């Protein structure tokens, strides 16, 4: 009954993932003519976000961010951030230790190893998971995406990002609860706001809904690979929903 | 988590009440916990309609925190509600007091507030009082009026307000008449009324002088029964793609203040019966 | 002026409990379950009133 | 398997109209509602393209209130058309000219004939305009180019803004562009709205600033034009492609609202 | 001034409906059952094109 899609990931981005299968992958048009098409790991996300802090950014980025600073940060870091260009598809089954990285991942399910004996937990970085976390959890927390900006200088100054896991399923009281802890982020926000007189900016925040998990199973831990260890959080039975890109200011 | 609920009453149903609840089997009910089994004083919202309070900001904020059902089966005193999965096709029957407008997105309404009403039946000081099923722009009015008949006391005499929600708080529509519920004056509504501050004064700069300037020059060239009323209530720049980031910025700030009063899509319809009586839905 | 302050607590207590001989009388259905499916398992609820 | 809603044609068929429909086999349709009876006169966005009067913004939001559905086959002069139903899998055609990728967000949009027309089947005044499918950013900037384009459109009386409506004037996308349409009543109402929203935030909320039936009046024409631009924004996309079959004539997706 | 003023009235008509012998020919399918997953009201959709 699920729903799975064998995409082209490049063998120099099948890492991490293929060590240990379970990770976001958004997929880009982006603005070099030659390699356009491409798809992107949750870790590789988590180095254009800011929220990562930077010891951590820089070390998955020692993992494999050397294909992050050849074209692909100089297109997310470099060239700015917008939540257009990235779009959230789920999680990853098929390891796929062929030649080229042909990684099948699925749209709507729970993350699976066939023959169901593994279940596919969701590897969300630490920095980018816990702090827009709601109440203690029972069985269905539900995962939110939710990109965050804040204006310092270039019309939107740095780019940045978060996984808000939340039990609160409904679209306005869920950006009311980000418009609680949020206040800094509109503060500036209004300040270039007001500042763009003709010269425009670009909105604070975008949410969208990537499904839910077990959440009692959920706990966090760590990876280590090529460049040492990477503190995450482990999502177990993770149902996924890539709802719709809903943003908010 | 969990599809088909089995609900007990623990209450009691007589001959008249296991008539009356196949009426009630057609509509739906939210839960508060989606448990294969739950208690009748948890199921359905009627537990909080007796706020005595009585907010619709609250009425509004639990039924966005609840989540849908779909009566079923009057067999002994148990009640399946199916958890409807989401985007299949299910029939519905009506005690909001509309036709329904078929075709259209069918949306929750939180605790109807013309008259309190006894949804199913009052045994051991209990009804089940559903969320009434009235269109998306019905809803969207209905939170619309709420947020406005507010919006007023903050600059002008609350006799004035009272006068004027006299007027604005019967929403006039075909069979759908009802009386906003004597406007909460509440900080759930100030905490969203700040940012809808907060977003007009942020258009208030995503404005282009183009687009101040759109209708105050297209009244200089002819006219159009807004464009009047649009009256009442070198120069320009060559730079497109900013423009283009401030109707991106501006799009997302007029979906914000729309989503303020804009409660939650809900039943997309399939098919009314000809007496409009039940209706297939899809789309939850 | 002066104060009445009450304060309940709460006591764990180990109840017991005498009846009859059959004293009330319990009729009990053949129990019926039902299937909830997920992607990764299937839960029964069984469930008898 | 699933709700299957039948096409009876008035017309006399041509075989290459049937060819045609062979061909098309895996399209989609536009169709007002999901009776089971459907004329001619309903299916198509001829429906839609009839009123040269209307314009963008009415023709997406005729999108949006009538059914999307899917060619399954054509049996004589009826045409089988199964109404696809959120979360199965489902091979459709690329019809627009807008190539698919792997896993991408597909939305319905209307299409427009500035620059690229793409006709059809049409015989005795009905074609079978099928609606471009489309990624959903994409569908989401050609709106907002739309827009643009019937805000900036009123300066053409100068050579700056003039400049700025052909420099906007032009969508591109991966591997296929397309021209726009100039806007010089839909989406004049529509920027009326937009406009009324423009003058009316530095308006309305001043006295609000410093806190936080005439402000009434003020309010309620300014959120009854925020509905309304609202409500043509929000794309709804309706697929999600698991693999693309190449030379981009069809897609294995799953259906969405 | 005169007016011609206009009247749209509708009208609940019962009409009669003539055919010949063999008029129309029907070619009835098979009764087909249509069952889906076991969920507690079980119903089947029963069809014939």
């Amino acid at each position: 009954q699920a729903i799975t899609a064998r995409f082209f990931v490049r063998e120099s981005l099948g890492e991490v993932e293929q060590k240990n299968l379970g990770v976001l992958m958004f997929r880009l048009d982006t603005g070099i003519e030659m390699p356009s098409t491409v798809l992107v790991s949750l870790f590789f996300l988590s180095m254009v976000a800011e929220n990562v802090s930077a010891a951590t950014k820089n070390t998955l980025a020692a993992i494999y961010g050397r294909e992050g600073e050849a074209i692909r940060t100089w297109l997310r870091d470099g060239a700015w951030r917008l939540h257009r260009v990235v779009h959230p598809l789920g999680c990853t089954n098929s390891i796929t230790p062929g030649a080229t990285c042909l990684i099948t991942c699925s749209m709507r399910g729970h993350s699976y190893n066939m023959l169901k004996t593994e279940i596919y937990p969701l590897l969300v970085p630490k920095e980018i998971y816990l702090d827009l976390d709601g109440e203690s959890t029972d069985e269905i927390r539900f995962v939110y995406f939710v990109i965050t900006y804040d204006y310092n200088s270039d019309r939107q100054g740095r780019p940045s990002a978060f996984v808000v896991v939340s039990r609160i399923t409904h679209r306005h009281t869920l950006i009311n609860v980000l418009r609680y802890r949020f206040r800094v982020s509109r503060f500036h926000f209004l300040n270039n706001s007001i500042s763009g007189y003709g010269p425009s900016t670009g909105c604070l925040g975008t949410l969208q809904r990537l499904g839910w998990f077990c959440s009692r199973d959920s706990r966090s831990g760590i990876v280590a690979s090529r460049a040492g260890q990477l503190s995450v959080v482990k999502l177990e039975k993770f149902y996924v929903d890539v709802g719709p890109l809903v943003e908010f200011a | 988590m969990e599809t088909t609920v089995l609900v007990t009453f623990e209450q009691r149903l007589t001959t008249g009440d296991v008539g009356k609840l196949s009426r009630l089997i057609g509509a739906v009910i939210p839960i508060p916990y989606r448990h294969h089994l739950l208690g009748s004083s948890q199921v359905g919202l009627d537990a909080v309609v007796k706020d005595k309070t009585r907010d619709y900001s609250r009425m509004r904020a639990r039924m966005r925190e609840m989540t849908l059902t779909i009566m079923r089966r009057v067999e002994g005193n148990q009640m399946i509600l199916g958890v409807p999965t989401h985007g299949q096709c299910y029939t519905i029957r009506n005690t909001g007091p509309v036709s329904w407008e078929k075709g259209d997105v069918l949306t929750t309404l939180p605790p109807v507030f013309s008259g309190e009403v006894t949804g199913l039946v009052s045994v051991s000081d209990w009804d089940l009082v559903l969320p009434w099923i009235v269109p998306m722009a019905l809803a969207t009015e209905i939170n619309q009026r709420m947020m406005m008949l507010a919006l007023l006391s903050l600059d002008r005499s609350h006799e004035e307000v009272r006068a004027a929600t006299a007027q604005l708080r019967v929403v006039r529509y075909r069979d759908a008449t009802l009386t906003l519920p004597e406007i909460t004056i509440d900080d759930t509504v100030l905490i969203d009324m700040r940012n809808v501050c907060i977003s007009l004064s942020m258009i208030a700069n995503l404005s282009s002088e183009v687009t101040l300037a759109y209708v105050r020059k297209l009244a200089l060239e002819d006219s159009n029964m807004l464009l009047m009323k649009c009256q009442e209530i070198t120069n320009y720049n060559i730079t497109p793609t900013e423009e283009l980031n401030k109707l991106t910025a501006l799009f997302v700030m007029i979906r914000q203040i729309t989503d303020v009063i804009s409660e939650q899509p809900a039943f997309l319809v399939c098919d009314v019966s000809p007496d409009d009586k039940s209706a297939l839905c899809i789309y939850k | 002026f002066a104060l009445t302050v009450v304060r309940t607590d709460t006591f764990e207590t180990d109840t017991l409990l005498y009846s009859t001989k059959a004293s009330t009388a319990v009729i009990i259905n053949t129990p019926i379950v039902t299937k909830e499916d997920r992607d990764i398992n299937t839960v029964f609820h069984v469930s008898q009133n």
